[PDB]
């Protein structure tokens, strides 16, 4: 027999590339190449393949690519470093409910004006959560970090966005019910995008993602290992419904040559606290499935216990969520609160200076949105940890664990069309 | 650089019609004149454009054509109206200027 | 547009135009376009340059001077064209891959062309 | 160095060595060259890649295996090659070019191979 | 018949790239591609093309790229935030004509020093139209936009680019003359490389671009629609001898470490108006051409009547004119006081803070250039607007409809040299 | 990799796979890696385009229908392919690149098509 060499194998293997984005807002960036309207999915017969979530390079650069824009699309915009000066500042009492005692506070201050040599006295109405004592008042990151203002202007509505590979390469893609984090699936097929993925960022309760079909599933590294996330994903929604009910009002505020800071302005109507609604049968039908999943791995009759949260700081303890531009973090208990052997009102904080993906050296202030906030949201899965009776609680950690929850059916594999085999023929 | 005519003499009776021919050797729309030449004279014009007439011109004078094709229609010959007849192309292109650009004709029309 | 499909050597080596084609097919989203394009191109040329130098430019299909050696291989054609998958094919004789293409390269600068001239 | 100046598909058949050259020939003006350099190279690549997988590679005029479907044109050799600019030709029939390039990589993948082989 | 393929055909179809530059100044860059000192142009024989200079995207191109470059040659100077502050300013009276009264003034302030806890008390002759009352005053913009000094090396002056096609690419030129805004042409060459054009900045009257051949033309989208400009393209120039005859000298102040401001300095000589000369009879030659003309469009009987400007600001009611680097907005009016059924001398104001292509949020100093300025130009077309008789006035717009009068000329097409056609023959 | 290593043109021709592969193998350090990239394969094409459009392509050694003009040479075949390095050569007839560069394109063109067609 003879070599023969043959051109447009349909041969694979693992591989590492950047990929394309398919698709004013912070993320969307509107450059992205337009989506075809008519996407091509093929299957593959008889093709077992392996993936692995835990070790998804897609995971990495979603991460990468989002902070990275994150800065592009704010670091051109109107710095606050005046704002560093010593507050006069005493509790907002005019119009308020109990629950709001201390929450606000109605500071006023020496600041810079369109003139260098002249100072303008203004107020604005801070959150606690923004502040520190050292009457008067620093506020938060001025001794750690610069703030800069978001631009007004910027959306951070979480717009889906697309994957694609480079010519040369694919993207497989695992249509596998009741498939886990790792493994073989007998169910691939091909495709050159990803589907849209919304780059939804919160903590402990995953927001507008993908659910699953058949059963709650239940995904992570080792299991038996209490170091590890569980990424517990719905195949139902539980909505909840999130409010800002006060109605805000907000100033613009030269503080220098064409430069202004959105300070917050006076309170329309009563003051009241934030809050979300989650429908509460819905909440403990998914709870159950979830109990009943668990008990895979932990045995039939153990006591499954949920616990509120662990100590730590609002990025661990609270709900994170971002909706409107503003930023919440909401109180998540009594919502895990059980063993298993009308709605449930979580009160909900609002903090404006943020620190986010970088955790140090960085911070960003959220200007302030006139009127009233209403959003309602869907919740695709949680994040939990664990501790006769197995502790469970929600957890958090880095975002790359919120987004490989989207990206746990996809694997980038390269194409290496060239190839031999003996054949009964000769030059 | 452009015109080339070819009917070279023609002979008619009182009041009959003769028709006489032009090519192009590079496309010129519609940008070809035409003159009428008695012996001894200076030449007058009778055609501005394929389709257009110059006002004064009698009506018997008519024409057309386009690209590289053109050609003028004399009806109604009157007697002795004997004259040698010119195309001139009046567009350039290959400079792109709209004037006289080349000339060339003989017709000996005798009647 | 990916075949090894359960599809056997035999039946894959005749879906090669499609997956032959797939080869070539300063913001944050745009330095990095740039650089996939870049990548797609460079890797087409590669292939490209390794047929034009065994002589299997313009081919989907070329048989060589390359007679198959033995080690390279346990099986016979009639087993291997029906029974496996092009993919499984090439894994298990991944690791010759270097031998072939040298042999390869010197089937045609010498044999068709230094002792051709 | 472009043609279809006057000039009928025959003779402009005969030009074609020059129009197939012309073809490959982080300031603000800086990143824009090499985003250009990039784009003309990807152009000539696609072309190359026809040529290739219809075996017309290496060649300015190649016949095929595809006959020619008269639902495709109203006319004959004799009155398209001699009255017409490539360029009207080119625009009359450019409905059709899918799908003479799908018959055209079929008449080599199956009939120059899979039934050669 | 078969299919016989053909490679190299010399088809092409209408597309949109980006271009190349080919040819220290501001827009000149230095870093083009060298130019082809023997270019070729190609005539195509029997071609006749559709060209439309109003939807030309060539234009959009240079606009784009003047602006950034525009930026990216200034962006890194000397900022002038510290000149935000109050002035104290009185009138210059010493040496001084009746034409200048009120328009200089003698403005003096303190401003930072090279050590910070350090002031100095300096003074800098300032222009009317720089300063607004708050003997208070404060600069033009401080506001509404940072303002930065242009950097004194960089050079102002209009030097020509080319624009050039990538290979794959050709841009067909319109030889045709009398040909007007759109239609088609029969007269066509292909060339690599567009003709040299210079990045003139001007309002009202065009200045040395390029001249028509046989008339005066007449170039509108519509006509009929008054809402269009005109777009007059002389066929001879008419001579415009501009100058600024004071003696300027400036001085250097230190604002800071590393940075210093260009104030203006004391006038030797006696001080005079700027102004600008237009020969008289050129000028009425000149537009006794374009009412011949403007007739084909109204009728030859019709009252063709000129008026000076619309009411508005400086950018569009005076011309705007840059030589030396300096900042021009001259009167414009006595050139167009006419119905049509030596030399003119035009006032002219100076201004040095200028808001340009970024109408907002961004400002630049024109630093003070020594000595005095003589500068002439060929004024090579109008820019009309329209309201028994028609009435017609000077206009003015964004910049592209002034480029656009360079590129009417030009096409960008793509080249597609792979088709088919039958042949008697076979494979 | 390299050749000329004292090697007159006839042992040069035949270590031509050597030398043929070895032409196509935002930080300061960044985006010069892309420039380079780009620029590699930019030369590559252009070696290519010439084996094309002269017929030469997919071969390292090409035999043409133009004849040697003895205006460019004042040496026998006997004397330079044993005596000279394939360097010495280049040098010697390198003002007349361009005569026969152009020669090999006509002699492709209408000798090996239009008059074949
Ligand atoms: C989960 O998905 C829902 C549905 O897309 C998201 O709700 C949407 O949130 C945006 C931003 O707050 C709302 O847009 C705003 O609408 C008002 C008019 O009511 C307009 O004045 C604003 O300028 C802005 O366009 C949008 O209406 C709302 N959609 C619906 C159906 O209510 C939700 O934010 C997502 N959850 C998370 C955490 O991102
Ligand atoms: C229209 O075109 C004319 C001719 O090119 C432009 O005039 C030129 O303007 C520059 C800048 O003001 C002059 O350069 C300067 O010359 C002095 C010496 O006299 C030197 O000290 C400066 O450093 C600088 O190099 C140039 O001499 C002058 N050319 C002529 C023939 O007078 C005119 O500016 C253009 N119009 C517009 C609006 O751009
Ligand atoms: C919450 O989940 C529901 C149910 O999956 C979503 O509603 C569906 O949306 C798809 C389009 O994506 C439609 O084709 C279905 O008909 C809808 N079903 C129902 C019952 O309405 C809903 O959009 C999700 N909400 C969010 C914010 O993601
Ligand atoms: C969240 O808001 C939705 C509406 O946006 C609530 O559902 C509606 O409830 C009213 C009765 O009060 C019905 O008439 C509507 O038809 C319902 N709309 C939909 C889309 O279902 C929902 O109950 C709220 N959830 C919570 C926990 O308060
Ligand atoms: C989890 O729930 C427990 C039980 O409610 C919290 O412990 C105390 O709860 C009462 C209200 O019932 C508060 O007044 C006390 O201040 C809480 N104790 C402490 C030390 O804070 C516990 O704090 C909850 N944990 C989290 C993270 O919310
Ligand atoms: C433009 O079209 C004209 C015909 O309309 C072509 O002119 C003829 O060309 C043939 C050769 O192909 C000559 O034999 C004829 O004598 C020419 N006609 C005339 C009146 O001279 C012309 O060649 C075309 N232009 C180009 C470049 O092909
Ligand atoms: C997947 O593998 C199965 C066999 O394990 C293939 O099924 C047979 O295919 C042949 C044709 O090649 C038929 O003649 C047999 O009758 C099929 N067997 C049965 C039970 O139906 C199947 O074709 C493979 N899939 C693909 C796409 O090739
Ligand atoms: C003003 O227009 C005149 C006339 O077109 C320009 O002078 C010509 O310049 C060209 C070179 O571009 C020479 O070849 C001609 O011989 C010159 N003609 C005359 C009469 O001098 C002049 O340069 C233009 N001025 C400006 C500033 O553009
Ligand atoms: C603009 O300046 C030019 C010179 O740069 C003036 O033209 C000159 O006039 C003198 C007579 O005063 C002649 O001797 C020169 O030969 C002329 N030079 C040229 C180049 O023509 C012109 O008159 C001035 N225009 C206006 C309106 O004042
Ligand atoms: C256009 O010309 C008219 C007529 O001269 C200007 O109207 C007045 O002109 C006198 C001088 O003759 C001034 O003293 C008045 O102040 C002008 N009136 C107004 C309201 O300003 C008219 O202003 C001119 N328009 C422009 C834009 O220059
Ligand atoms: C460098 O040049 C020398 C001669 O000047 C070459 O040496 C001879 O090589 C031939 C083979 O081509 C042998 O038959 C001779 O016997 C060698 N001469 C001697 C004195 O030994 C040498 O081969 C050249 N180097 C290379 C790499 O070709
Ligand atoms: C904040 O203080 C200002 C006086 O500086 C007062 O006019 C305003 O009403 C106060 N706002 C609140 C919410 O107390
Ligand atoms: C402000 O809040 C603190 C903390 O609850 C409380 O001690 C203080 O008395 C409050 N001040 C006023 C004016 O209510
Ligand atoms: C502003 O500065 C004066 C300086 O005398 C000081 O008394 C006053 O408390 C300051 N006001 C604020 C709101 O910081
Ligand atoms: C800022 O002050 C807080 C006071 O609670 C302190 O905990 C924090 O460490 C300080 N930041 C830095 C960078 O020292
Ligand atoms: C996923 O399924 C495989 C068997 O297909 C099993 O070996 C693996 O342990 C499962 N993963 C987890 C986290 O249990
Ligand atoms: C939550 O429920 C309460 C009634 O218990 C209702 O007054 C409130 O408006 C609801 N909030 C939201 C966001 O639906
Ligand atoms: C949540 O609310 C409870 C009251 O039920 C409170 O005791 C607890 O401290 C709050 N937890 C967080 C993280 O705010
Ligand atoms: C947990 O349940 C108990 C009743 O068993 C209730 O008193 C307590 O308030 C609940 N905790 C939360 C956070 O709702
Ligand atoms: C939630 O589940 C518990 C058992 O874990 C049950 O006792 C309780 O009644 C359920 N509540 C609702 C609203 O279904
Ligand atoms: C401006 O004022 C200074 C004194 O501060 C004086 O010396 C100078 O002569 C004045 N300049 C003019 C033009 O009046
Ligand atoms: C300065 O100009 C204004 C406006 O013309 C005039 O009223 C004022 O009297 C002038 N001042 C001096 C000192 O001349
Ligand atoms: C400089 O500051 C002093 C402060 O006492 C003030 O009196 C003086 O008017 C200021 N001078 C200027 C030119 O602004
Ligand atoms: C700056 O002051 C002028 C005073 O005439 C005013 O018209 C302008 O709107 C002001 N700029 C801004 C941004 O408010
Ligand atoms: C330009 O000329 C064409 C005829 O060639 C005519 O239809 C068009 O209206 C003219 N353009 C304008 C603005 O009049
Ligand atoms: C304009 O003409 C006047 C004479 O009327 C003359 O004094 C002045 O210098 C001329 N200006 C220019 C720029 O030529
Ligand atoms: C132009 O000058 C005249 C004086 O003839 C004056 O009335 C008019 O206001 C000035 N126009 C502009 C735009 O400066
Ligand atoms: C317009 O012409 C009149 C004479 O008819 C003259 O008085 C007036 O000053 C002229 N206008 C301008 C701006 O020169
Ligand atoms: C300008 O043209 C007008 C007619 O519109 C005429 O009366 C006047 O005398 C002309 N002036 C010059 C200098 O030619």
């Amino acid at each position: 027999l003879w070599v023969t060499v043959y051109y447009g194998v349909p041969v694979w293997k693992d591989a590492e590339t950047t990929l394309f984005c398919a698709s004013h807002n912070v993320w969307a960036t509107h450059a992205c190449v337009p989506t075809d309207p008519n996407p091509q999915e093929i299957h593959l017969e008889n093709v077992t393949e392996e993936f692995n979530m835990w070790k998804n390079n897609m995971v990495e650069q979603m991460h990468t690519d989002i902070i990275s824009l994150w800065d592009q699309s704010l670091k051109p915009c109107v710095k606050l470093t005046p704002l560093c000066v010593t507050l006069q500042c005493t509790n907002v009492t005019n119009n308020i409910t109990d629950d709001m005692r201390g929450e606000l506070k109605n500071c006023s201050f020496n600041m810079t004006t369109e003139l260098r040599d002249k100072k303008q006295k203004v107020y604005s109405l801070f959150y606690r959560l923004d502040v520190v004592q050292i009457k008067e008042y620093r506020l938060i990151n001025c001794n750690t970090s610069a703030i800069t203002q978001a631009c007004p202007k910027v959306s951070f509505e979480p717009i889906p966005i697309h994957y694609c590979a480079p010519a040369g390469f694919a993207i497989l893609k695992c249509k596998d019910k009741k498939f886990n984090g790792t493994g073989p699936c007998p169910s691939v097929s091909t495709v050159q995008c990803t589907h849209g993925i919304k780059p939804v960022v919160s903590t402990q309760l995953l927001l507008n993602g993908s659910l699953a079909e058949e059963e709650v599933m239940i995904r992570s590294e080792n299991i038996t290992n209490n170091a590890k996330n569980i990424l517990v994903q719905f195949n139902t929604p539980v909505q909840i419904n999130c409010t800002r009910p006060n109605n805000n009002t907000r100033k613009s505020i030269r503080i220098g040559p064409g430069q202004a800071f959105y300070a917050t302005g006076d309170i329309i109507g009563d003051i009241r606290q934030a809050h979300c609604n989650v429908s509460k049968a819905t909440w403990n039908e998914t709870l159950g499935k979830v109990v009943k999943q668990l008990r895979k791995h932990f045995g039939n009759n153990t006591i499954i216990r949920f616990a509120n949260s662990s100590g730590g700081d609002l990025e661990v303890t609270t709900h994170s969520f971002n909706c409107g531009g503003e930023f919440f973090y909401c109180n998540t208990s009594g919502l895990f609160n059980s063993t298993w052997i009308d709605s449930i009102t979580l009160p909900c904080r609002i903090k404006q200076i943020i620190n986010m993906w970088q955790r140090i050296g960085q911070a960003m202030y959220a200007p302030p949105i006139q009127g009233v906030i209403r959003c309602v949201s869907n919740i695709t899965g949680l994040i939990l940890t664990r501790d006769t009776t197995e502790t469970f609680r929600p957890g958090g950690g880095d975002m790359r664990d919120n987004w490989r929850s989207e990206l746990y059916k996809y694997k980038v594999v390269k194409i290496e069309p060239l190839g031999v085999a003996p054949t009964r023929c000769k030059r | 650089i452009v015109m080339t005519q070819t009917p070279a003499s023609v002979e008619a009776a009182v009041g009959g019609t003769v028709t006489i021919k032009c090519q192009a050797s590079q496309r010129i729309g519609s940008h070809v004149s035409w003159y009428q030449q008695k012996p001894g004279q200076r030449p007058k014009l009778l055609i501005y454009g394929a389709s257009n007439l110059e006002s004064g011109v009698p009506s018997r004078f008519s024409g057309s054509g386009s690209g590289t094709q053109f050609t003028l229609t004399i009806s109604d010959l009157e007697c002795a109206d004997a004259a040698t007849y010119y195309c001139q192309a009046t567009y350039d292109p290959y400079t792109g200027g709209s004037y006289g650009a080349g000339f060339g004709g003989g017709t000996a029309v005798v009647v | 547009f990916l075949g090894a499909a359960g599809s056997t050597m035999g039946a894959a080596s005749m879906t090669l135009t499609v997956q032959a084609r797939n080869l070539l097919s300063l913001t944050v989203w745009g330095i990095k376009q740039l650089q996939a394009r870049v990548l797609a191109v460079e890797r087409y040329l590669r292939d490209q340059q390794l047929l034009g130098i065994w002589g299997c430019s313009g081919k989907l299909i070329c048989c060589t001077n390359v007679p198959w050696n033995s080690s390279w291989s346990n099986r016979n054609l009639s087993e291997i064209w029906d029974n496996m998958t092009w993919l499984q094919w090439d894994k298990e004789i991944s690791n010759y891959t270097q031998i072939i293409y040298g042999l390869l390269e010197e089937s045609q600068n010498q044999q068709e062309k230094n002792e051709q001239d």
